[PDB]
């Protein structure tokens, strides 16, 4: 794996560098991997910064929210077994709930709605893993993340930090690319 | 021919090299980090001398992305 800034943000922007030039959107794919490897943490801050330069008044982490929920093609299983695309499928509807986050937040019962959406979706990807079984670290991870949301929320309607929530939802989302990726 | 003020307009005179030195302000001290950071602008260099102008396109994708 790489960061999930790398993988969700800048892969797709190096994808569409390709069709200027091969060689140098290469060039700036494995920069940009090699530095985030050698410094994790660093590519967040790379973009941050060119952000503040550009003077594009956003919050980070709840923008990575919202673009977090489409394939990431290198991860990404594509196989005829039934538990395989069910696990696709399963995941792939957890990520777009979660990725709607920051759209329900600010509406009391459409969140509420939505913790219960996101409830149901763990649910049935965790039966899914389950079918497939028949990895367990990698369920353990998942399990552990999906809790780390679920108390998340519970202090999150203490305090009311929404960008908590959104740091845990895109926790829960890596996971699930972490989940995809180790089933790969 | 226009070399000066193309460099001059591309982003990364105007966007990577500040960013990346108020980066290594960030942690000043942080020897590894900071090496990752010159390597990154010298491979972005790199690729800008391979095709000029793919830079601006970078910067502008990735703002696109948070609009």
């Amino acid at each position: 794996m790489v960061s999930m800034p790398l993988y969700a943000v800048m892969y797709p922007v190096f994808n569409e560098l390709e069709r200027v030039n091969l060689s140098a959107a290469q060039t700036l794919r494995a920069a940009f991997i090699k530095a985030e490897k050698e410094n994790p943490g660093l590519t967040q801050d790379i973009i941050m910064k060119i952000l503040e330069k550009k003077s594009v008044e956003v919050n980070f982490t709840e923008s990575l929210l919202r673009m977090a929920a489409d394939d990431v093609e290198e991860y990404m299983i594509e196989r005829p077994e039934p538990e395989f695309q069910d696990l696709n499928e399963k995941a792939r509807a957890l990520k777009q709930i979660l990725s709607k986050i920051p759209d329900e937040i600010n509406d009391r019962v459409r969140f509420l709605q939505t913790i219960k959406d996101i409830a149901s979706a763990i649910k049935e990807l965790l039966d899914t893993v389950n079918n497939v079984f028949k990895l367990e670290h990698q369920k353990k991870e998942f399990v552990k993340y999906s809790k780390s949301f679920s108390d998340t929320l519970k202090t999150y309607f203490k305090d009311g930090k929404a960008i908590n929530v959104f740091v845990s939802a895109n926790r829960l989302i890596h996971q699930t690319n972490l989940i995809l990726q180790t089933f790969k | 021919p226009g070399s000066m003020l193309v460099q001059t307009l591309s982003c990364l005179s105007m966007i990577i090299t500040p960013a990346f030195a108020e980066l290594k302000q960030q942690d000043e001290n942080n020897a590894s980090r900071n090496q990752a950071i010159e390597e990154l602008e010298k491979s972005i260099a790199v690729a800008e001398a391979a095709c000029p102008g793919i830079t601006d396109k970078m910067v502008k994708k990735l703002i696109e992305k948070f609009q």
